[PDB]
């Protein structure tokens, strides 16, 4: 998992050397950041459920024709499911604040993507606004470097994903 | 000043040591580099070891070796770790020494016979496999040359060697006993033709908890 | 790999859950310590060298044999090795002191180190001993530096130990 | 040349992929700390001389035989060299500092030591001493953070001479 | 590699001499825009799918001949390359502004592509232009944002700038 | 690898000793025999090809079933393995004669040998058998040169004979 | 190891060939050479102890200072190893002369002989002049091809040490 | 081309070592053959022609058949050549001795030998008697070493033939 | 590779012709030498590390600027590089000297060697002065060894001297 500090040791150990001064220097990086960082995910840990709610709603009011029978938006089984996958999204979003690094994006959500999507035929972009819609809620909850914290990595998914 | 020496215990010596793993040289590699300038005979040796090291070390059979990827050498043109990429997309590697082994069996080989090392890790052994259906084998064999890797240590102009049971650096556990598996005694060798097929030395079973036991 | 934080947020994976409140407040006080962590793992790099040299003299003038002739550590070739060794060990030792985290030591440096110590005939007590006599030396300098700030260390020294130890004994 | 913003980079770059939060990051702890380094730089650059004249002298009380006809530190072109080297030390030091990694030092003075070192009987030691005695020089003129840093350097050193 | 920091050094190092005092204040000040070089890297990342999205768009409604049967955009297989090939020059882009120096950008990136093209029978000329209409976009972002202290910005936009455009010369 | 002169250091070493005169004087009259050794080896190398030609049509006379179908020799492929295998051996066995040890021999050559041959499913006995018919013959050379200065060789033939029989026990 | 008759082997193996008439040509050399080689180490061995002596000793009055309290020349325990050191190269050699070959020595002493000299602060220049002295001594005891021989080997070292 | 010279040049030059006393041993022996090896030459040499008839004359004794029409062995263009060919084997085996290594026979005689054979139809067995009929022959001219050398050479071809 | 002898046997060849019993008096008379040839070698050998040091020493008195800030030999890393080098060319120069050919040295070592000089920004001047001054140190060895029968090796001397000069002169 990539964060901050597993790769200076990933770079140390490669080149067979001690951790020396310019290692540590980029760890204090990630450390003095993490105080902006952890307020953020306190914040979106608190709203989840709510951000969640208006998320999953944008998207029918964007793709009216989804609540329509016969396609996926349709019948409550797929609306628990678009729940639940969105959740998700936030979840490890939160996560990643903490640990410092977009690993836990990486390897839950972002790695092997595409082909799921592709075989259950979700589409991005519906995942995508979903995210949008969050990031404009969250931009009023926030404010100051623990904001600037939850976008980067919030776009870092919508590029992921598109 | 006293010079009290003395013979010791234990008496194990440079060699015994060696000897009780079985290496018998083989964990001792003395690398091979061609040069512009070269005799026919040294182009012949050179050819001679690339074929041990990327094959099981089975016999080849003056038919089995391919003799354009041999001519070539002779006149320059390709390089030898390009010579190395001939063979294996050669159909000899594929139809045997690939085929009736397992996915998994071939990469470990190819680990082998490209690099000494055996897998340090389950996860990099599961980026080869998630290669086999997301693109041709041809890719990932040349992956395995194209890796940093067999560049860093005999890149080019170098025959590949076992320098597996000797410390490499950021080996993960296990190097010494996963290649004590993976390499019998010198004279044995990995055999395309084998009773009980083929299937991997290194127990599918580990790669993560414990140190593999082989038969030696 | 691993190291402290991402641990944390497996376990909470797991379970499907966002993260526990009390279980930020682990994290949010590693932080804190963060400072102090730091220069432990300093003072070791900086004295690297020292540290082994010590524990090999010391080492060596206990076990008498291992440098006399037909033992482990003659002749020269073997000796190098040898050094090497405790070296490596040390080195990882010190990127789980970083990463707040046994994993990283275990998997790359410990795992089947017995092992190969046995195949090779290397008497495992002996290099246990050594790593010993290192953790000591080790300690020595986290514990004293000159120029920080004064305060309490202890918390991480004992993590060091730990670490240190987790290499003793999967290598015996 | 090795710096903490040169291996974010080639790290970012060998993945193939752009420069995200991680690495930021990182890079920021630097940037934090570079007003400590840029402090120490300015206060070695000033003393350097004194210094220099205090660590070669030291060397001879340490060494006396070396200032003895037929040996390495007698006569005035050997004590010329002596200092000159010392100045080396110190000038790639302040360098690092600035630099925000120890990249100066390997590629000036640590890659290639020994065999230079070998080939004219230069014994480490020396060297060592050299800065030593610097170490504890500095060890006035600075104090707090900006110490730290001249002293991670310093030692580096020390450890590649050893 | 290099860049603004190492760069200076490697002057002085020629020279022979200490950095003067009047070139670390060059430095000092470098420093303390870093929050806003950041912030400016940062919003590149954050829009980079979109930028080339964008920049392509346009591209192909200006020189629709590259789409068509012949041209050089098609089949699929060429299209995909000339889209990889954009983002590479903007990842690199990128990289640079960070560093605070061209060097990385022209040694890794820059060198030897115009040939390449040459040899593919790639038009430089259009490529040059969709590197220009990457840049426009990106900085549309860089100078806009959202929850970032309002302050100038431009000594960067300018900087960045000529990134592109080194760029754009060079492969044309 | 190792070799008469090698070995006897070897020894001396673990003793932790400088060579005994008694051992030089072992060393001092191998040397003595070096010309009697050297057309030994001669001899073998100059008549390889017929050696084994011949042992391969005696054992193929005596164990009929080889080369019947469902037999180990047939078809060409394995025949020809079983020929090159034979060579092999006797290669080696001439290195260990001209070093005056049999350690190269067990090494590189018989080493894992026996383990291969039952993976094979290739019957031990017989390839046992092959190595022995070989031996007579090749013994017959070394035995009966012609232009060399007549003179004993028995000590040698033995040592022959002994590398031969090693070989054929450990395949066997 | 290396000597001569390995070599040849090792070569003649790779190419997977008969030792012919060439490699034999070559190990015919090493014993005709052996007679001169076999009477300089009977000469060594004899004379080993005092040579052994008059080069530890030698060493002090090159080096005074090593014998002064707080230096590695002081205390008999050092003085022990320096002894048994020197010893053992002299034995090695004997080794290699009988072996014909650098082999023996290459093994024990060489490999590795930087490191092991670094981690401990050995000063090559010691050992050399052990050497030095010794090569004087035996150029009384010896002569013509026999000496010549103890030349070479002892050589090899002091190329080796520097 | 291998020469006992060339081969532990080649040997030193892989490992990137200097050529040390083991090399040196070997080449010695070469020279020390040479006086043999060079007189077996000058014998060949004189007598060639002689040898060569004598040769050609026997295969067709051995193999009466070759000399009828429709075969081989008859008209003279083939008798010509079959002459030629024997000169040539001959002319080698004198230059190997004198180089003292199989060198000059792999390179021109041995290497691709089976493939030229194969597409021609020679029947490696002729060749064979030649050499035998010739080898017999120089059992008389030759003596002691000089012979002994003579005959591995003219084997190692038999070998090579075969 | 090459050698005096290959070398004549080359030439032969193509004429079609066996050695001319002129030619075989140059081979005759070169072994001979072999003795001397041999010590010379030998005595180079021997000596190398210093030949090596020495010729630095005074190389680096003579261009200071070398060594200086900005020079070819600064920093350490090429100080390191200029060294090695000098010693390949020395180790080349003993081969030839054994062979008794130019070949070896002009083949594996000297050819390009000017260009990629050139190439780097090496002065090629300095680099002929080093092996000039190696080439007298190592004369001064070869021509007044200890122990060695006296007579004279000038023959070998002067060959020696113009293996040095090909050296300088390609380089150059
Ligand atoms: C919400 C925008 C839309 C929606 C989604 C939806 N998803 C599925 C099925 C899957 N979706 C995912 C997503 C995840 N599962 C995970 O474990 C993770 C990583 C932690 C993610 C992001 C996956 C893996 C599946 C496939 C397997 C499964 O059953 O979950 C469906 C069902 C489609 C089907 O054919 O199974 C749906 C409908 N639902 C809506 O109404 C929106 C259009
Ligand atoms: C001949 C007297 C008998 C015989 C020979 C035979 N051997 C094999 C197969 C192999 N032989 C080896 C052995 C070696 N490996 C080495 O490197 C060396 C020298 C150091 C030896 C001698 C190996 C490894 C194989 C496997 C080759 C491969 O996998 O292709 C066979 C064929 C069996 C097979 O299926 O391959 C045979 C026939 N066996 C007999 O029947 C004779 C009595
Ligand atoms: C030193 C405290 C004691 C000792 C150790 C020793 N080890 C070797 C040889 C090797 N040691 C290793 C071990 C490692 N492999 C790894 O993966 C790691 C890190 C995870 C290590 C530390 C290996 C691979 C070797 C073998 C190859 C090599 O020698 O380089 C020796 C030398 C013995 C030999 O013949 O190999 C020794 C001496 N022995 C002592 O004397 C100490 C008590
Ligand atoms: C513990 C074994 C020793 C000790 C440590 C200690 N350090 C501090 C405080 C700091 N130490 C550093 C060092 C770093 N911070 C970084 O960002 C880096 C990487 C470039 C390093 C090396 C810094 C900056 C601080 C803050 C200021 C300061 O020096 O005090 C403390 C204070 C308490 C705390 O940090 O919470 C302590 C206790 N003190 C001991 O008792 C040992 C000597
Ligand atoms: C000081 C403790 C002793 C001393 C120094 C001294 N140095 C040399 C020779 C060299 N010194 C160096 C070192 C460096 N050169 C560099 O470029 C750098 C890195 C930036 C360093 C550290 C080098 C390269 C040399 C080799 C040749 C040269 O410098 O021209 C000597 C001369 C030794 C000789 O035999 O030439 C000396 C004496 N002077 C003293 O009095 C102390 C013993
Ligand atoms: C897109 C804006 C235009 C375009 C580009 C294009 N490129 C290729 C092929 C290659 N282009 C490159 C790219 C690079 N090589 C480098 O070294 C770097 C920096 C690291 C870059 C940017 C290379 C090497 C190739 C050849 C191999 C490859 O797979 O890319 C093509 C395809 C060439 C072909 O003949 O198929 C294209 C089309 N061409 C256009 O149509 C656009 C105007
Ligand atoms: C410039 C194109 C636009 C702009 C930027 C701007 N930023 C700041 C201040 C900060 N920006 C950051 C951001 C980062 N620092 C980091 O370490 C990282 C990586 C994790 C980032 C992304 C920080 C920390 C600061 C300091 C605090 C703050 O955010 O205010 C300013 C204020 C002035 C300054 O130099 O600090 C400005 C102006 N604002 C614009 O108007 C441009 C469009
Ligand atoms: C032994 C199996 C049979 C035998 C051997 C025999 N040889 C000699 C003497 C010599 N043999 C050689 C041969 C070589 N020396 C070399 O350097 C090389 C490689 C180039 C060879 C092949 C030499 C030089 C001698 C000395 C002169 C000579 O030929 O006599 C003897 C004589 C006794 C001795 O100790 O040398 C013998 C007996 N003769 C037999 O009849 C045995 C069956
Ligand atoms: C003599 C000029 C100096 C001296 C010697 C001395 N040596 C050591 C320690 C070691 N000596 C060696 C050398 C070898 N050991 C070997 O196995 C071989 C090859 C056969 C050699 C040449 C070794 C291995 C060591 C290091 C390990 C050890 O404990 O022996 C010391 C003690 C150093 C210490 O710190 O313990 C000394 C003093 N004594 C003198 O007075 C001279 C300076
Ligand atoms: C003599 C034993 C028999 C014989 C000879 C004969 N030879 C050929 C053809 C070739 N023989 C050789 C031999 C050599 N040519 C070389 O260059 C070398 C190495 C220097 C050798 C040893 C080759 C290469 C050929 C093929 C080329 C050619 O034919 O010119 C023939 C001709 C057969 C044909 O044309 O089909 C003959 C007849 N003939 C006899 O009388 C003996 C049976
Ligand atoms: C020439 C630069 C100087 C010189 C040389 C010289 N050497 C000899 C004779 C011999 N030299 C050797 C040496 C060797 N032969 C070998 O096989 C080996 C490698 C193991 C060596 C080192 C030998 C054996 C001889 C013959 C016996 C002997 O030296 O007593 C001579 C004498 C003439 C001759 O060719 O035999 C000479 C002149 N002597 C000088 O003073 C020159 C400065």
């Amino acid at each position: 998992m990539k964060t901050v500090i597993t790769e200076v040791i990933a770079s140390a150990d490669s080149q067979g050397r001690f951790l020396n001064n310019t290692e540590l220097q980029a760890a204090n990086g990630r450390f003095q950041r993490a105080t902006a960082s952890m307020e953020a995910a306190r914040a979106l840990t608190s709203n989840a459920d709510s951000l969640v709610k208006g998320a999953v709603q944008e998207v029918y009011n964007k793709f009216p024709y989804l609540t329509q029978p016969g396609q996926m938006g349709y019948g409550d089984t797929n609306q628990a499911k678009c729940a639940r996958d969105i959740s998700h999204y936030l979840r490890f979003i939160t996560y990643s604040l903490v640990a410092g690094g977009t690993g836990p994006l990486d390897d839950y959500i972002v790695a092997g993507l595409r082909e799921v999507n592709r075989t259950f035929n979700l589409s991005p972009s519906w995942y995508i606004e979903a995210l949008k819609h969050i990031k404009g809620k969250v931009g009023s909850q926030l404010s100051g470097q623990p904001l600037t914290e939850a976008n980067a990595y919030i776009d870092y998914c919508i590029n992921a994903l598109s | 000043y006293s010079a009290f020496v003395r013979p010791a215990d234990q008496a194990t010596a440079d060699g015994a040591a060696q000897t009780k793993l079985g290496i018998t040289a083989i964990a001792p590699d003395q690398g091979v580099e061609l040069r512009p300038n070269f005799t026919e005979a040294d182009v012949i040796t050179v050819i001679r070891a690339a074929y041990k090291q990327l094959f099981g070390n089975t016999y080849i059979l003056e038919s089995e070796r391919v003799i354009q990827a041999e001519s070539l050498l002779r006149n320059g043109s390709i390089s030898v770790r390009e010579f190395i990429r001939i063979l294996a997309k050669s159909d000899l590697y594929k139809e045997r020494f690939f085929r009736c082994t397992s996915n998994n069996r071939f990469i470990e080989l190819n680990l082998k016979h490209l690099l000494g090392r055996a897998p340090y890790n389950q996860g990099e052994i599961a980026e080869h496999l998630d290669r086999y259906c997301q693109s041709g084998y041809d890719a990932e064999i040349d992956s395995y040359i194209d890796s940093d890797e067999y560049r860093r240590v005999f890149g080019e102009n170098t025959v590949p060697y076992f320098r597996g049971f000797k410390y490499q650096v950021g080996q993960s556990a296990a190097a010494f006993e996963r290649m004590r598996a993976l390499y019998s005694g010198d004279a044995g060798s990995d055999t395309d033709r084998n009773q009980n097929g083929q299937r991997t030395e290194l127990t599918s079973g580990l790669a993560d908890p414990a140190q593999p036991v082989r038969a030696r | 790999m691993q190291d402290a934080f991402t641990k944390a947020i497996v376990a909470a994976d797991l379970r499907g859950s966002f993260l526990s409140e009390q279980e930020l407040n682990q994290l949010t006080n590693l932080v804190k310590e963060s400072n102090k962590r730091l220069d432990a793992v300093n003072a070791i790099t900086g004295n690297a060298a020292e540290i082994i040299s010590d524990a090999a003299h010391k080492l060596f003038a206990e076990q008498t044999d291992l440098i006399r002739p037909g033992g482990n550590a003659y002749p020269n070739r073997r000796m190098a090795a040898c050094l090497r060794d405790m070296e490596i060990i040390l080195r990882y030792v010190s990127y789980a002191l970083l990463a707040g985290d046994a994993s990283v030591l275990e998997d790359r440096c410990l795992n089947g180190l017995k092992e190969t110590y046995v195949a090779l005939g290397t008497p495992t007590r002996s290099v246990a001993r050594a790593v010993q006599l290192m953790k000591e030396t080790a300690i020595g300098y986290v514990n004293s530096p000159s120029g920080v700030t004064r305060g309490d260390c202890s918390a991480l020294v004992n993590e060091a130990a730990t670490y240190f130890d987790k290499a003793a004994a999967s290598i015996a």
